[PDB]
């Protein structure tokens, strides 16, 4: 429930007023989710370990392996705030000489992402020296 | 200029592979008796299904590479391995048999079947030092004659394998199952009306959960399956291959209805301490074949529309054959499947008899007063033992089920196989049954989804400075 | 003082002390075979994990994100077994609080993050 | 007007359900011998305990919907199916047995038992090839007369259920254990003096984990178990319904002073590669019948202790009966515990059958003049096979202990069976000796005991706007 | 890569460059590389009850553990941001009276916080006490 | 006046324990060797060791304690159980043998060895009335004589325990393992030049992963391990203990060239429905026994290094002696090693027979023009049953190998026990070549690491104010 339907819609327009609500949204309903999965098996006590006992509890391991991993990265380089967060390296145009405009009005999240994969260690490495900066500045 | 700016929760996914887990809401779970292997581990299947329609995307599909198959295939596989392992081992019944003809050569209904053999033979009993010359019944298809002698003979697997009866209490009935996956992950169903099996798809929408699958394994027809739309639809991974295997999809159910008419008695004799061999008592009244009820008209009518489809495949001109199958082991040569917890073997060879003419067809067969010879009845036999169709080994015995058994059940898809020769300017293309796979059977159900990763981090230059 | 030593005691004494209970909660023999006990402590501390998590991400997702403490802006219904202020701080406790707030405090729970959703569109 | 304050952290727990492990101390595991139990698995305690008093509490208790008295009890019969499914299978020696009447007629001391039997036989040895005539010793319990005439004999469990012996090495040694719950949850501890074992509670307090229990097992007696302070106590789900089990806890220890006065030898012998059935070679010197000590005038003090209370529960005009279970399997009808790894079963017959008056009761024994007849002997036999009390199936042999045995035990409490019938004008309320249920045992140890989850978040309003 | 090369140098000089420079080597690569092992393995699979597949099972589990720990630890006390933190409570110089002089351009880590390991239970339970005076005021 | 202040991720480590995992590189995924012992469970290796230098620490290490060397251990114990668990039972096979000289009586290369046997027995197959009378070979370390008569014999496990043969498709190459820890521990290495084994240490290095271990078990002898830097080194608990092994370090490898010459044949014989036992079909060709090529300067300098270390241990006025191993088990007694799944037993004589004097050493031979009388040859020999080391069970069957047998290894270390004795003002310090320990093999590599855990946070007192 929530799941994001901008998947089709063009980045810039979803993103400004028509994906945040439903981001946190979603975050709700997953968590609604987990705890009505967690309550109802601790009452059975049916999560003795068969083959299917070991596929779930993998599953389970696995999600919360992801979400802490998520999490940690988004708090590690000082994003502790909430989904939207701004950074202070600049973006070096190179990596897509493309202007602002014409890209939100056109460009999809998949789409974009997927020819910035080469530039992402770049900026992500750029990130963390941002920090770096400002801590040794404070 | 611009400073990167980054969005937590984009729309962003990545074709992957992960771990799934099943759903049975909660009916099977209700009546705790005769516990089915996936009944008593599925988590409850939550009540509202989430399926968000997707618009202006056109991922791409491919089901002959599809993770999500194997993975199930092997799960399918371990859960009847651990779901029989523990019940009875059956290797000491391995002997010489003493067998006369049925119950008595004294027949109304059918004549020399062959079918209960009134095999008699000598065993050792739970005391060591004890040992008991005891009687049970066997099929002509569960003994093989040794010795060169007509009283003679022994179990099909003896040389070559083990075998484990299936353990009494459990039911074989199959319940709808929902592989759900964890979090992070989502589904994509492709919604086209029409899909070939592989490209791109306009009509996408997510989920979490699959509709219930409830797993049948059969060989030749679908059964208890899905159903197509408007049309019937072939996936090939490559029609000019004609070794590979075609699937088909129908638009409409087939009821069909079989039966095994005769009242059985379970009696039971120990082999050891917890060693409990069950055997067929005695049959009260005539020995009726098990059989299967067809209507003819509606086969016909289905039958059609496939060869129409097919025709437009392989190019308009061109003429139909549907010869049996060539031969091979029993599965895949004749008709197979389950009921009740027995296995029939039903000769469909008047099912597929038919040469459509590129010139003698596109009428149907509308009989509307038939009232008469229009139930296609199929002769089907019992197999109590039957092997792992991959492993050479792993055998398993089916118990005998007390009382009458009947199963009406809604054919909803076929396994064809062409074979080459000459057919270039004949234009004879001849299909023939298929089947003895674990895959395809799924693969006909899976097509429609298939599994993504979701990265929700995402980032966008933005000229907002800090 | 102690896990529980709050409870006899008035919910505004009960928050002076709340820190003690949520340094509890912790979840933290390093082999762990498949033997008997060793397992049954695996699937345990398992547990354990989601149940913090799980109250974790509420926080976060909340306008709260901090812990031991986070205040609002949805107001309080009288709806809501409403009394005073002396009554529902230096008179009763927590664990009997739920009594009478239980069908309202999921009531309460969807109005908080519904305006949490609400403040962040306006900003 | 105001808006909710969230607060972490608050005194809300909840009826809840979980899992839990145990602790058996550093010691255990420094010992590190066989693994006895589930020393290993085993957590080492925490060397403090913290018990937090909880005051302004009345928590409602009720042991007979306990969940944790279930969960003992499977996570013990699961350890113990855990130590014996590697132990030596002893299905081959189910043969008829040839057996003479003990050792030798040449008796002194007490004449014609029949305890020894030296059973010869006929049993294949670990080469297949060579079959050896071999004995063994057993005890009459142990071989039913088989096939009649006299010299015929055969293992009470062999068509009915398979049995696998103790392994050799491990020790059936209790030792405490300390079940102890994952984080956010906690145990509920009801301190008051007396307790009826349902209602509410005022003196309370939350432990980190429960007093080792060292896991006893026997009929009709409680040894080694927790004691009531300053009173004597009776519970029952149903005082009204006879049927209902009635759990007596007393206020003081009594010393019991069981031995089984032979001096044994372990004489070994193969059966197969790593078989090897384990029987007693000989005796050295006279055969005595196992027999337990006890006091009379401290066991004649608790059963007055007993009355009292019981009058005090019925209403005061009432004569009390105390009789012995007339009909019962042979573990049920009399006495029977475990000593060193040897099953003693004692003839409690001299310790229930007391008819105390309404009129002449409260004075006690005070006789200061013993030094004499001021023991009850137990005449205790043994058995060394011994089958699951509930399942049907699955029995285990004990192997004899080589030497002397002897044990000196803690009697803390009592099973009794009320009887109903002519007792309504009579007053003439009977009771008999009960047992035979694993969770009974265990029942009075986690009454007082009660697991509760524990959810910190809490809302409650304030005008403090953000 | 990024792990601890200043336990050598004085308490002091680390603590004034080394330790600010590390923290997100420290923090940042390390959990990269344990998120990139997790993802191939993932998509490898074969994750059975082997001998060694419950060994790593195991390793994750606690590395989780172990992360989460800290987290509700620097969580509880107000360190819910990063590494710099300061305290309210005063150092009661009856537990170590040294000058700050020694105590930083003198001494290292592992041998002071050796030293505490009697004062450092003591100094936590304050430090939550006056968290709470905190959350009191405002 | 000071206020604490925080710090995460101070340079602060702690002795400790944890469990750790494998990194088998790609090499042997990408050669699909079908698992061996230990291939597919592996993680992948980083691409990049990260080894960063420790400054001004002089961290204390004991190897005689460290952990990981008995965690490994058990590591590979479970791991070679788990491999031969699922594969073929080799009880049935234990029966008499009937047993001729070699294959026959026609021998030009070494006379009566005796290593054939062709030996003959009836046994039972998978049907269980067809007794077959099947013939194979076997070596004469193989059999035992039972029943003194001349052709009488059996396979010498068979009072003890109970025998698996190895599972034919896996291999036994051992390939490089790199222990990891997880997150939050850290792997100290000591890099100094000279170590004894415990001390502090001036050269400290911290990995993540160990380098490739490449797990191999060897008797007297140390097989493609490691080396020691500019000398020999020599490590013991208590020296003067003279009870405690001795552990040898080489600074040089030596090559050594071992062959089985002797072309051989797999004939496959089924005793059950899987149960397919592999024996030798025949031998092509003369018998050649098996032996290993060594040079004899190499050695002889090498034991001269060993010798002027051992008399720098214990004070420099000695005679050295090297008499051969007491007595025992074959293992332990003579050399043994594994090579291409075939375990080769070879006769250390040659070897140490040295007694180097106090005053005639010093001069290495560097014999220039040897071109003859320079090889050392081995005798050695083949056991194709081979037991557990500690346990007296669990013993395993060797499959034969079709064709030429030839591995040519590194050696790198020694084994070695001081006898005490008639040494005192003889001053005969006697050694001699031990083994028959898992842990040993592996003490030798993990000498320099220690596993610590990484607790980040610390506490220091500054003046600044919130
Ligand atoms: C456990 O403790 C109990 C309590 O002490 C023991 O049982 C008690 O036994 C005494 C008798 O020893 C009994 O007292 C009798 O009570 C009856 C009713 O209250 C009275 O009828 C009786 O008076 C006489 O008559 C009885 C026959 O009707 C005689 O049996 C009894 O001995 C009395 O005999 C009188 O006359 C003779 C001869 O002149 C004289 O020697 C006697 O002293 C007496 O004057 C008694 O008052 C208690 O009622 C019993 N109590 C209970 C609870 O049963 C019991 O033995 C102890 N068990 C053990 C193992 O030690
Ligand atoms: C219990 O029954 C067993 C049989 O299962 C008895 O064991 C047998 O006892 C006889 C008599 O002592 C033994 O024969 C003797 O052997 C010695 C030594 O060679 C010889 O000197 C004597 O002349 C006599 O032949 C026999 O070996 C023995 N067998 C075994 C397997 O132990 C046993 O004596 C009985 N014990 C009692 C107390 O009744
Ligand atoms: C391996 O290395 C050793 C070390 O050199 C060789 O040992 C020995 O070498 C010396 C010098 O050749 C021999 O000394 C002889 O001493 C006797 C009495 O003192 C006398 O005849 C001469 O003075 C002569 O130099 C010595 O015999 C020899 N062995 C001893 C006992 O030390 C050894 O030869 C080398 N080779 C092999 C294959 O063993
Ligand atoms: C004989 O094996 C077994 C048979 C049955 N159940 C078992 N359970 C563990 C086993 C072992 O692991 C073992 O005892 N073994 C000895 C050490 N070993 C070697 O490689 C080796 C052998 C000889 C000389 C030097 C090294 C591995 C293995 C063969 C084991
Ligand atoms: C449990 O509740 C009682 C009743 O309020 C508390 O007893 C009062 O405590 C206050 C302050 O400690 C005293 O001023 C009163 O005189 C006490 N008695 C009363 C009000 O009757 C008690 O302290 C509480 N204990 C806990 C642990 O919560
Ligand atoms: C280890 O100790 C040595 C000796 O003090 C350090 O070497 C000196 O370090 C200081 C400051 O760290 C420099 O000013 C000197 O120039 C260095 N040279 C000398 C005199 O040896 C070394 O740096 C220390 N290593 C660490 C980082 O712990
Ligand atoms: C960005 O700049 C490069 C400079 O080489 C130019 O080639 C490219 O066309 C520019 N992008 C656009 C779309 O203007």
């Amino acid at each position: 429930l929530g799941f994001l339907g901008a998947a089709g819609s063009t980045m810039g327009a979803a993103s400004i007023t028509l994906t945040v609500q439903a981001r946190l949204l979603l975050s709700g309903i997953v968590q609604q989710q987990n705890n009505l999965l967690r309550a109802i098996e601790a009452q059975q006590h049916l999560l003795q370990l068969t083959v299917w006992g070991i596929k779930q509890l993998q599953a389970r391991v696995l999600a919360v392996e992801r979400y802490l991993r998520d999490q940690q990265l988004l708090g590690i380089w000082g994003c502790s705030g909430k989904l939207i967060c701004t950074t202070a390296v600049p973006w070096n145009a190179s990596w897509s000489n493309k202007t602002l405009d014409m890209i939100w009005n056109n460009m999809t999240w998949m789409e974009w992402e997927r020819e910035i994969d080469n530039y992402t260690g770049l900026i992500y490495t750029l990130i963390e020296e941002s920090q770096n900066q400002q801590e040794k500045n404070e | 200029k611009l400073w990167v700016t980054v969005y937590y929760g984009v729309p962003v996914w990545k074709e992957a592979t992960t771990t799934l887990f099943c759903a049975s809401d909660a009916k099977a779970y209700d009546t705790e008796v005769h516990n089915v292997w996936a009944t008593h581990a599925c988590v409850p299947t939550d009540p509202n299904p989430q399926e968000v329609v997707l618009e202006n995307v056109t991922e791409n599909f491919n089901m002959w590479k599809n993770n999500m198959v194997e993975q199930m295939h092997e799960d399918i596989i371990s859960l009847w391995d651990q779901s029989l392992k523990p019940c009875v081992k059956l290797t000491p019944l391995c002997v010489t048999l003493n067998c006369t003809d049925l119950r008595n050569v004294t027949n109304i209904s059918e004549g020399m079947r062959g079918e209960i053999k009134n095999c008699s033979f000598n065993i050792t009993t739970s005391i060591r030092d004890k040992v008991k010359k005891d009687y049970a019944l066997f099929y002509r298809l569960d003994v093989v004659p040794i010795d060169n002698d007509n009283t003679s003979y022994r179990l099909i697997n003896c040389n070559t394998s083990t075998i484990t009866q299936a353990c009494p209490k459990v039911s074989f009935e199959p319940i709808p199952i929902h592989y759900c996956t964890p979090a992070g992950f989502a589904i994509l169903k492709c919604k086209d009306k029409k899909f070939n099996g592989t490209g791109p798809c306009k009509n996408v929408s997510t989920v979490q959960c699959t509709h219930g699958i409830r797993p049948v394994v059969s060989t030749q027809l679908l059964l208890n399956g899905s159903l197509a739309e408007e049309e019937v639809v072939i996936r090939s991974s490559n029609f000019t291959d004609n070794a590979k295997n075609i699937i088909v999809q129908l638009k409409e159910s087939v009821e069909i209805n079989c039966t095994r008419p005769n009242n059985n008695t379970r009696k039971s004799i120990h082999i050891g301490p917890g060693r409990a061999f069950y055997t067929t008592g005695d049959i009260i009244g005539d020995i009726r074949q098990a059989h299967c009820n067809i209507s003819r008209t509606k086969w016909n009518n289905t039958l059609n529309q496939i060869a129409t489809k097919l025709k437009e495949q392989f190019g308009n001109n061109k003429t139909i054959v549907f010869n049996q199958s060539s031969g091979g082991d029993p599965e895949i040569v004749m008709h197979s499947f389950n009921c009740g917890g027995e296995f029939f073997y039903c000769n469909s060879t008047q099912l597929f008899n038919s040469t459509w003419n590129f010139n003698g067809t596109w009428n149907l067969t509308q009989s509307n007063g038939t009232e008469g010879n229009d139930t296609i009845t199929l002769p089907c036999r019992i197999k109590q033992i039957i092997n792992m169709w991959q492993e050479v080994g792993k055998a398993m015995y089916a118990p005998p089920i007390r009382g009458q058994i009947r199963c009406s059940s809604n054919i909803t898809g076929l396994i064809l196989t062409r074979d080459g020769g000459n057919n270039h300017n004949n234009d004879t293309e001849t299909f023939r049954p298929g089947g003895g796979d674990m895959r395809d059977n799924w693969r006909s159900e899976l097509y429609k989804y298939k599994v993504v990763k979701i990265e929700p981090l995402g980032v966008a230059p933005t000229k907002a400075k800090r």
